[PDB]
């Protein structure tokens, strides 16, 4: 047996780099240090369905199809579509995004990643109020106070405490008791148990605490006697303690992008941080969530000017989410045709976004069997990154690190899959 | 006698314990650091294939402090 | 092989101010002659020069599209889509593929990002790959880094040595960047350090011992290009003492690149912005002439001014504290990244209105420094692009210096009094030749990056890196028709890069990817094995990423252009 | 000048029609307006190829009068950037009517989509039915919004209407949903049904009145009392106002949210 | 008044009124000696209108005290003495202005309001 | 009863997703509603009894769970998937991401059971072209 260090994780956000991958043969049988997802990701579940060949369904029935059928099939549906969707991209690596970005531009395509189902509003939130981060590192090794505001990382970022909270850095040798640990959730999640200070607010309500503890840092009354379901009393307690810190770290998720107000939440929450480092340094880092959602913004921005909701059709890149994002489209049916790539609409989208996807042709460049691959007319199978293909990777505050490929696939990469379809794109255009 | 025991199928592989033991963080500055061990050391627990793991249950002092550091209990000081 | 005949051609490296001459091209150098079956480029009653060497700019990185993504509304008021090319987004802050073309289409084709993180250097190196044309490197940022505060205090330069020679072929990095030393690590903790012997929180250690220590492993390593100094106190009323102070510390030290003909220890950045006098924002005055007069009569010293466009643009810098101080006081958005054991960041827009006083004011004192210094072999032409104003603007900024008439015209009409009451810039007549202008704009800037053997001059053995302006200097007149100056050194008549046409009549027509230059250096086994061995250790302590997957892997860099610091 | 424009057939994927405005429109034969150019997804199309075209021409656009006679659910940034002139929409319209308009009047007889009146400067649009979300707002990333201009709304609109305002005047004659007022700097924004939170969240200045219902408000702002029979940019309103400073999150905050009393008591 | 809006019976009558803050009818000094103070709790318990705080803690060996300090809220502060009398170590210093300065120092108050 | 539903993230539902959404391993880990023991008990129903659970926008069958991390009173948890999709908000009010989480919903015992992966799926109705 072959043991393959400092192996990257091709999961969520975290980007853990230092996966001791099992190797017998030319496959992953076990693995080290990674967390019981990462772990599932690199081996094989027995009776899982693993696409060893294209398919596209002719009418009602799949049926397997050489790589340049499937290939020729999706580039005229590209082609001839005059409001194509690409969507995905947060599970595969940058070079493949960065074609996907051509690809887009020479199809007259919206290209759009997760972000528009995730984060995106934290990018609306930092597009018109800012953005100040840190990396991992910092908070290892300066973190006084650590927030985790509507995220579970217990549960979606298993082993985001173990590194930056329990890790003894520089200025905090002692770790966890260096550290006052805040959680903010409607539920006592595991990761709520581990808590110094447990926020348990009511839900959709965070846009109004925020509101109450920002007037308090600034010196004001606050207005009500309970806000949130938080009497004030303990808002101001809570305001002393994140003012009193050397070094304070906000990570938010999902409980606030996806809750009521949505990108305002992250929008009140951003400048509460930025207004503390009036009285203590404080950052933010949202918990994105793929191992390179990251990334696809990273490539999209500097190469359009723009991170996501990128509309091509006019040649000219535009951008507004909320008119050029995934679901608004297929919500308001604008879409004709819809690309997959490395993403789960299928399992992932809601019920009215997927009525559409029953009226049009999608295009699943996926390894797996999924409800989008349920949905899909052409099936293209890859090689899988971070396991049988290497290429960029962004963690969740930026940093890159470079998937590795641990052992060989017949199948072909992401990469290579899209420049042959870019190609022929080009050839039905002509 | 009290030891310490796992419950890998409760486990979440965060890595709270092999982080928050103190003989493990002595014997690895990654492991004191936060990071799972890429060097050859002999440590009390790891997290492998995705859940705690126990390889030299003879250096656990009973100390208490990985119990603490498990939100889901899945690893114990108990008889046996 | 291509011909460039009847030029009035520009090179100050060699001594040529305007004659009529034809330049021979073969397989991308400049040769002595060509075969009668070279093709023709008709150069007549047109400039010719040097293709542009810009030596700091900021377009790609962490920081740089950070700024691109935060401020859609400045992709939104300038998209392009040429025809057969990428397209992009981005008055202040372009795309990486508009970023090159645009470089391009004044005639520039070297360009240095100024500001990279060591732990984020793929990133960099990703954009240059969009980036079309130029040739390009990068400058690492170590004046807050650990190691080099750490090693320093200690008095063991060798060591620092060892390290940074390390940290640049790990980040495939070209130079010693400083900014606001020890101030970015003070920034960790909501702080800052303010003057050159106020040291940082724990290390202990003096702005002024970080950037003599530098200066002196920059030549021990024998690097082509001297340190690169953003000084502290960037910014404030009064800090013009602060500067002349920082211009003082390394002027003891011997310059020694193995490459090149850098004849220089220090290389100050964008200093108008630390020229500034008074004690507070209605007092501030202009402090430039004792600033350009040290310039003058001292010789270690090169410099670049970093000139306000009077534009909205885009502020982006390793100067964390400055850009959060700039915040409080405009009150727009504000973006930070601190990097572990490195540095520090933060993005602000600021809006250079001519109309009012301050940026009035800054506007002249960058004036004064470029017309009050009399040798051009001490500057060059920056916007520390986009902190001062977009580098699109360079020939505004050309012409301004060409022109006292399209200065006064702007001083008595938009331009706040202030230009006038607090600096000399109304009293000043100098007018810049077309020779100065080629000084600034190429030659200072690749001698004093080592790069003069083969760039920023026409002679036999350079690159065939050529502009081809549509001016006639003989029938022009500088000083009246200002904006033809303008017009046309933004759109270039002809450009060759690497003996290949890529612009033709100011339009993009080829998309070569450019060479990342970065510093190849060799230092003693023992020193060398001794500082890895301590550097992987705080990597496992104290790093979020492994040492295995910390250097930047070939793969990266498809055209690597190694220059030679020191060996064996 | 009355020119007609019947809608044939609207398509599943949208058209984006800058072009339809008097500014254009002037100077121009029947054929020549049926020639203008209109985006239909990411192909270039004419504005004949989905619309009849009838009506007698004019050379100045203050005197031309667009009439679209039919539903035009599904086309995009009409009347944006309009300086003078008029239309007026038998039917629905989709995203950014009268976007960044200058002047000039916009009528919709029924429903309009969101971004209705973004970057407004000048004129005024009135839309029958209910609008969407960003009425009068800014775009993405800017903190200048709309400047000038009246948005009258006669239904019902939803989030964020006068996002980061700064001028200018929306009326709301039925319900918003949250967050009206965001970021608001100046300006007026009435709305004379409820609102069902966050009015005027983060706001620094400008002032949004309220004759309905706030079922909630937020903390950062102070009461200061009832104000009777104000007035506010030269709209004449009666009764008693609840009147609140805010919002207080923001530094120098001057902002005030005028609440009737009948319906909020529970809000002082 | 407001005696109206009592009486109303349909409630048709809104009464609003703004007081003066009670700082400003109200002038004295007050000091805490913290190095004197031993931090009984003493002041803290009697003052009957709570404007002393104390930050109590349980002791360590690093910081062996049972309070790391002490403060008056002078928004709060009637200035009546009795924690300056009840000191055991005299560490407040405390004196009423109103009646040698109570013309000057304390505005008659103007009471505000509307009617609806 | 109506209760307000909240979805997300689960360590068996990421396990289950990495292992394979054609698993049985996805409708135990993804196909169920998460409640407090005194909820369950004011609706009859035990571990392992299915819940119909019908919103505004859609419908779906799920297996009753004893919830390990506690909800506030009057809230339900649906693991992130196709069968919590089925009945969450979709409308993005214009930021292009729907409302996943907080949507009061309908909950009542149903002997009806649930629906596996490819069998949900069938109730959108895909047409092939
Ligand atoms: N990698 C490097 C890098 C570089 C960068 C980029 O960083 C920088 C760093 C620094 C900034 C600049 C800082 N910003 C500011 O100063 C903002 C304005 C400032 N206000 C003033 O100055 C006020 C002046 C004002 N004066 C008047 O109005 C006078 C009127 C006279 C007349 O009418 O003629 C009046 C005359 C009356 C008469 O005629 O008699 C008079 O003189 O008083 C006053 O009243 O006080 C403030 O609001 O604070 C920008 C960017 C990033 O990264
Ligand atoms: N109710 C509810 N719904 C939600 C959410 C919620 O909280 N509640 N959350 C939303 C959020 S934040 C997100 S991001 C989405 C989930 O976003 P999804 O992208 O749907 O998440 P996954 O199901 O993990 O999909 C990743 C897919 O990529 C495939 N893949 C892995 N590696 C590769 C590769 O190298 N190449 C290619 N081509 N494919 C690869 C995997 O098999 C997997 O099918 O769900 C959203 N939907
Ligand atoms: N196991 C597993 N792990 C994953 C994924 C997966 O599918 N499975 N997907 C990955 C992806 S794409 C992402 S984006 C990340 C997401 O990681 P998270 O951001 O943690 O996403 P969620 O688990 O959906 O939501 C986190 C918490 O928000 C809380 N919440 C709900 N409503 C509110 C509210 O109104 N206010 C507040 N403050 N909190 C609220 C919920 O109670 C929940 O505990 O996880 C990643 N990791
Ligand atoms: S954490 Fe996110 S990354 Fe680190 S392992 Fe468990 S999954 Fe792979
Ligand atoms: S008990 Fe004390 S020692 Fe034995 S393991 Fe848990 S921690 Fe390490
Ligand atoms: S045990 Fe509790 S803690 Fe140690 S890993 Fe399994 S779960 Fe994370
Ligand atoms: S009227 Fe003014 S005064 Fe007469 S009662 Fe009602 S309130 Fe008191
Ligand atoms: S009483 Fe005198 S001593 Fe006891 S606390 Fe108040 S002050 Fe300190
Ligand atoms: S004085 Fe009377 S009131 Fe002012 S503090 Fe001492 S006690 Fe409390
Ligand atoms: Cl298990
Ligand atoms: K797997
Ligand atoms: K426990
Ligand atoms: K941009
Ligand atoms: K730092
Ligand atoms: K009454
Ligand atoms: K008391
Ligand atoms: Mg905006
Ligand atoms: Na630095
Ligand atoms: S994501
Ligand atoms: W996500
Ligand atoms: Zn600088
Ligand atoms: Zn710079």
């Amino acid at each position: 047996m072959e043991y393959v260090k400092n192996v990257v994780c091709p999961f969520c956000g975290t980007l853990c780099d230092d996966i001791i991958c099992k190797v017998e043969g030319n496959e992953i049988v076990g693995t080290i240090n990674a967390c019981r997802i990462g772990h599932s990701k690199f081996v094989h579940a027995e009776g899982a369905m693993r696409y060893k060949k294209p398919l596209i369904r002719k009418n009602g029935e799949f049926v397997e199809v050489s790589y340049d059928e499937a290939i020729d099939k999706a580039a005229k549906i590209l082609a001839e579509s005059k409001r194509p969707l690409m969507y995905g991209w947060s599970c595969t690596e940058c070079e493949a995004q960065a074609v996907g970005v051509e690809l887009a531009e020479e199809a007259g395509a919206v290209i759009d990643n997760t972000a528009s189902v995730c984060h995106g509003p934290s990018v609306l939130a930092l597009q018109d109020v800012g953005y100040p981060i840190c990396t991992f590192g910092e908070v290892k090794n300066r973190a006084d106070v650590v927030v985790y505001w509507g995220c579970n990382p217990m549960h979606a970022h298993p082993r985001h405490m173990s590194r930056n909270v329990f890790a003894r850095g520089f200025f905090r040798e002692r770790g966890r008791s260096d550290r006052t640990l805040i959680v903010v959730d409607p539920r006592k999640t595991d990761s709520a148990k581990l808590a110094d200070i447990h926020l348990q607010l009511d839900f959709d309500r965070d846009y109004e605490l925020l509101d109450a503890m920002r007037a308090c840092l600034l010196g004001h009354e606050i207005l009500y006697d309970e806000v949130a379901g938080v009497p004030r009393e303990q808002i101001e307690e809570a305001v002393e303690v994140l003012k009193n810190a050397q070094f304070g770290i906000l990570f938010f998720g999902m409980g606030i992008t996806h809750s009521r107000g949505k990108h305002r939440n992250i929008d009140t929450a951003i400048m509460m941080v930025q207004d503390l480092n009036d009285y203590a340094k404080w950052t933010l880092i949202p918990m994105r969530g793929h191992y390179n959602v990251t990334g696809f913004n990273q490539v999209c921005t500097w190469e359009s000017g723009y991170p996501y909701c990128v509309d091509f059709s006019g040649g000219e890149p535009r951008y507004n989410p909320g008119e050029t994002g995934a679901n608004d489209l297929l919500q308001n049916r604008e879409a004709d045709a819809m690309m997959v790539i490395a993403s789960d609409p299928g399992a992932h989208f809601p019920q009215r976004a997927l009525e559409r996807m029953a009226e049009i042709p999608v295009i699943a460049i996926e390894p797996h069997r999924t409800p989008t691959t349920e949905m899909a007319d052409i099936i293209i199978p890859p090689a899988i990154v971070g396991m049988e293909a290497e290429g960029t990777a962004y963690r969740m505050e930026g940093v890159p690190i470079r998937m590795k490929k641990v052992v060989d696939s017949d199948l072909l990469s992401d990469r290579e899959i899209l420049e042959r379809l870019l190609e022929k794109v080009r050839e039905y255009k002509a | 006698a009290i030891g310490l025991k796992a419950y890998p199928e409760l486990c979440h592989g965060c890595g709270n314990c092999v982080i928050a033991c103190p003989v493990n963080a002595l014997r690895s500055p990654e492991v004191a650091g936060g990071k799972g061990p890429t060097d050859d050391v002999e440590i009390i627990m790891i997290v492998e294939d995705g859940v705690v793991n126990i390889k030299n249950p003879d250096l656990c002092g009973k100390c208490g402090t990985c119990v603490e550091s498990c939100p889901v209990d899945a690893i114990r000081l108990e008889e046996l | 092989e291509y011909i460039i005949k009847n030029g009035f051609v520009y090179c100050p490296l060699n001594g040529v101010d305007g004659e009529k001459m034809d330049i021979c091209v073969k397989d991308g150098k400049i040769v002595e002659s060509v075969s009668d079956s070279a093709k023709v480029i008709d150069a007549s009653g047109k400039i010719v020069m040097p293709g542009g060497v810009d030596p700091h700019s900021h377009i790609a990185g962490a920081k740089v599209n950070v700024g691109r993504m935060y401020r859609p509304e400045d992709s939104k008021r300038d998209a392009e889509k040429f025809k057969g090319g990428r397209a992009g987004s981005g008055f202040s802050v372009p795309s990486t593929f508009m970023t090159g073309y645009r470089y391009a289409q004044m005639g520039y084709t070297t360009a240095m990002e100024a500001a990279m993180p060591p732990l984020l250097a793929r990133h960099t190196h990703e954009e240059f790959h969009d980036t079309p044309i130029i040739d390009h490197a990068a400058y690492p940022l170590f004046g807050n880094n650990w190691f080099v505060m750490e090693y320093l205090k200690e008095g063991d330069v060798d060591a620092c040595a060892a390290y940074a020679s390390w940290l640049l072929r790990a980040t495939k990095g070209y130079t010693i960047k400083i900014v606001n030393p020890a101030g970015t690590e003070a920034w960790g903790w909501g702080g800052n350090v303010h003057g050159i012997y106020d040291p940082a929180p724990y290390f202990d250690i003096t702005p002024a011992e970080i950037i003599k220590g530098l200066a002196e492993v920059n030549e021990k390593l024998q690097l082509p290009h001297s340190i690169h100094l953003h000084c502290n106190d960037l910014g404030h009323p009064g800090n013009y003492e602060t500067t002349l102070a920082s211009f003082d510390v390394p002027k003891n030290i011997k310059p020694n690149p193995a490459t090149g003909s850098r004849d220089t220890v220090l290389y100050a950045t964008h200093v108008q912005f630390h020229s500034y006098g008074g004690t507070t924002w209605r007092d501030f005055v202009s402090e430039a002439p004792k600033i350009a007069d040290y310039v003058n009569k001292n010789d270690h010293i090169v410099i670049d001014v970093g000139q306000i466009t009077l534009d909205e643009t885009t502020t982006m810098t390793a100067d964390g504290p400055m850009e959060y101080d700039l915040h409080s006081l405009n009150g727009l958005k504000w973006a930070n990244c601190d990097v572990e054991l490195e540095t520090g960041s933060g993005v602000v827009p600021f809006i250079y209105s001519a109309r009012a006083p301050v940026p009035a004011v800054q506007w002249a004192i960058g004036m004064e420094l470029f017309l009050l210094i009399d040798n051009p072999e001490k500057v060059c032409l920056t916007t520390d692009s986009p902190n001062a104003g977009p580098f699109t603007r360079y020939p505004r900024v050309i012409a301004w210096l060409m022109s006292n008439k399209y200065r006064m015209n702007l001083i008595e009409g938009e331009l706040h009094k202030w230009a006038q009451r607090k600096s000399t810039v109304a009293t000043i007549d100098r007018e810049y030749t077309f020779s100065e202008i080629a000084q600034i704009t190429r030659a200072t800037s690749a001698k004093v990056l080592g790069l003069s053997d083969t760039k920023g001059h026409l002679g036999v053995g350079a690159d065939a890196d050529i502009a081809v302006y549509d001016i006639n200097p003989e029938t022009v007149d500088p000083s009246a028709e200002y904006m033809a100056i303008e017009e046309a050194f933004s759109r270039a008549a002809c450009v060759l890069k690497d003996g290949e046409i890529v612009v033709k009549d100011g339009e993009v027509v080829a998309s070569p990817h450019g060479r990342t230059y970065w510093v190849d250096t060799q230092v003693d086994e023992s020193i060398y094995s001794e500082v890895l061995a301590n550097v992987e250790s705080k990597f496992k302590q104290y790093y979020s990423v492994n040492f295995a997957n910390y250097p930047v892997q070939d793969d990266y860099l498809p055209k690597s252009a190694p220059v030679k610091g020191v060996m064996l | 000048s009355e020119i007609i424009l019947t809608p044939k057939e609207q398509p599943e994927v949208p058209l984006e029609a800058p072009n339809i405005k008097p500014d254009v429109f002037a100077g121009k034969s029947i054929e020549e307006i049926k020639n203008i150019q209109i985006m239909h997804g990411n192909e270039v199309v004419k504005l004949g190829d989905f619309f009849e075209v009838s009506g007698e021409p004019a050379d100045a656009p203050e005197d031309i009068k667009i009439i679209i006679d039919g539903d035009v659910y599904n086309t995009k940034r009409i009347g944006q950037e309009m300086t003078a002139g008029e239309i007026i929409v038998r039917g629905n319209v989709n995203m950014y009517v009268g976007a960044g308009m200058k002047g000039g009047k916009i009528t919709v007889e029924g429903n309009a989509g969101s971004w209705a009146g973004q970057d407004m400067r000048g004129g005024e649009i009135e839309i029958l039915g209910d609008a969407g979300d960003y009425v009068g707002s800014s775009y993405r990333g800017d903190w200048r919004g709309m400047s000038g201009g009246t948005i009258t709304v006669h239904g019902n609109a939803d989030n964020e209407i006068g996002e980061y305002m700064n001028g200018g005047k929306i009326i709301i004659k039925g319900d918003v949903n949250i967050m009206p007022g965001i970021h608001m700097n100046n300006g007026l924004i009435i709305i004379e049904g409820n609102v069902v939170a966050r009015a005027g969240g983060e706001m620094a200045g400008g002032t949004i009145v309220v004759k309905g219902m706030m079922q909630e408000f937020l903390a950062g702002f102070k009461y200061l009392g009832v104000e009777k029979d104000i007035e506010v940019d030269g709209e004449e309103l009666p009764g008693a106002f609840y009147k609140f400073e805010g919002d207080h999150a923001i530094k120098g905050a001057k902002g005030i949210v005028y609440a009737a009393v009948g319906c909020n008591g529970h809000i002082a | 008044c407001k005696a109206c809006e009592t009486a109303c019976p349909q409630d048709a009558i809104t009464i609003t009124r703004e007081l003066p803050e009670r700082k400003d009818l109200v002038t004295g000094e007050i000091e805490i000696d913290k190095d004197t103070c031993i931090y009984c709790g003493m002041c803290e318990e009697m003052c009957p209108v709570d404007a002393i705080e104390i930050d109590h803690q349980t002791p360590s060996s690093a910081s062996p005290v049972v309070a790391t300090d002490i403060r008056v809220d002078e928004d709060k502060c009637v200035h009546c003495g009795i924690c300056k009398r009840i000191c055991p170590v005299d560490a407040i210093m405390q004196v009423c202005r109103i009646c040698p300065y109570g013309e000057y120092e304390i505005k008659t108050p103007e009471v505000t309001g509307t009617s609806y | 009863m109506r209760v307000i539903l909240n979805t997300g993230r689960t360590i068996w539902q990421g396990q289950a997703i990495e292992s394979g959404k054609d698993l049985k391993m996805y409708v135990d880990a993804a196909a169920i509603i998460q409640m407090n023991p005194e909820m369950m008990k004011q609706l009859g129903i035990a571990e392992g009894d299915n819940v119909k659970v019908i919103s505004e926008y859609g419908d779906v069958v799920v297996k009753a769970v004893e919830a390990k991390e506690p909800l506030p009173e009057g809230m339900v948890y649906i693991p992130m998937g196709p069968w919590a999709n089925r009945v969450i908000r979709p409308y993005t009010d214009s930021t292009a991401t729907p409302s996943f989480k907080n949507i009061p919903v309908e909950i009542i015992p149903t002997d009806e059971e649930v629906l596996d992966m490819p069998t949900l799926m069938k109730v959108y109705g895909k047409v092939g072209q």
